[PDB]
């Protein structure tokens, strides 16, 4: 079961609904596509990668690796993560 | 062992996972469920290489330690419009700006 | 409220840093004051003498970012069974994306320059609100 997150520049990211419901903001925007007019694709792809990461490593005994973030995208990602509350 | 993927065509990106032991064809079924196109109208690629239906994602080089949740591997996707397959095309993501003077 | 119990009952512990951070172990002394101890580099461990009922938490030595120990905030050395130390397993938490972003931004920008970043005021405040041990001791209390 999937939802579509669309970046400001038209890229369409298709992720599992439960991965997206991580974000309270997206939960609200759904209650099933969501258009993000401020989030470019090089940020939204990272947001989707985090969903996968959180779902995989939340409550896990297997050692947890650092979630990587390039300096180039950190500001923009911070803005997005703040807005999405994730 | 799970592998984590971005299946990409044009401006479409699918985030999903699969078993290392699962087949290219089985990945196409997943795409079929999501994009409503049968396997015969699909080609999957690793970089420039055309993938064979019967081969496992493991043989094709998608392993659990390279295809990671936080940094998943890309699988190219191309559709057959009617008679012939289109060429593999993946629109790049937008570019981040210059690092501010303070960073 | 959060202090070590002066039990005087030895308990040996293995501090095991299974994180990519340089780890600062903090012993909460008998008046609740955090006492820093020597650091552990990533992937290293140390056999240490502590005591039953003593309270320890663990941070990133550089940024004071919070870490987990055996899946929780606080580690309390328990009774040693059959001459075996207690394993204290220090790992990264699953930080929220927001806090992770803030760590990386803090690591690139000197505190003097947060105000020059082109972001809403409230993120400027979130950056300046560094992870702090006293804060979390009040939070845990
Ligand atoms: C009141 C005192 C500090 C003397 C009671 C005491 O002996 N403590 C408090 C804690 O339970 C730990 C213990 C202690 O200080 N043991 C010596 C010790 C020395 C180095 C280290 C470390 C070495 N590297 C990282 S931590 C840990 C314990």
């Amino acid at each position: 079961m999937y939802v579509k997150l669309i970046s400001s520049d038209g890229h369409e990211f298709i992720v599992k609904r439960e991965h997206a419901l991580t974000s309270g903001t997206i939960k609200a925007m759904l209650s099933n596509e969501v258009n993000f007019r401020e989030i470019p694709s090089h940020v939204l792809s990272k947001v989707c990668m985090y969903f996968t990461y959180k779902v995989r490593y939340t409550n896990s005994s297997t050692e947890i690796p650092e979630f990587p973030i390039a300096p180039e995208i950190a500001l923009e990602l911070l803005m997005a993560a703040n807005f999405l509350d994730c | 062992m799970d592998v984590f993927l971005m299946i990409r065509r044009h401006k479409t990106t699918i985030f999903t996972d699969a078993k290392e032991s699962s087949t290219v064809f089985e990945l196409k079924r997943i795409v079929e469920g999501i994009l409503k196109r049968p396997p015969d109208e699909q080609r999957l690629y690793k970089d420039d290489q055309l993938l064979d239906d019967g081969k496992t994602l493991g043989e094709c080089g998608f392993t659990s330690q390279t295809a990671r949740p936080q940094a998943p591997a890309t699988v190219g996707l191309a559709f057959r419009a009617d008679d012939t397959f289109e060429a593999l095309c993946i629109e790049p993501f937008s570019s981040p700006p210059e690092l501010p003077d303070v960073m | 409220v959060l202090r070590s119990v002066n039990s005087r009952e030895p308990s040996q512990v293995i501090f095991c840093n299974r994180s990519p951070r340089v780890v600062l172990p903090v012993w909460l002394n008998f008046d609740g004051e955090p006492q820093p101890y020597p650091t552990l580099p990533p992937g290293t461990g140390r056999r240490i003498h502590s005591y039953r009922g003593h309270l320890w938490l663990f941070r990133d030595a550089g940024t004071h970012d919070g870490l987990l120990v055996n899946q929780t905030e606080l580690f309390v050395p328990s009774l040693n069974v059959d001459g075996q130390p207690i394993f204290a397993n220090i790992t990264l938490p699953v930080y929220t994306l927001k806090e992770r972003c803030l760590q990386v931004v803090r690591s690139l920008v000197k505190p003097e320059n947060y105000r020059r970043l082109d972001i809403v005021r409230s993120l400027y405040e979130d950056l300046e609100d560094h992870p702090n041990v006293q804060k979390d001791l009040e939070r845990l209390t």
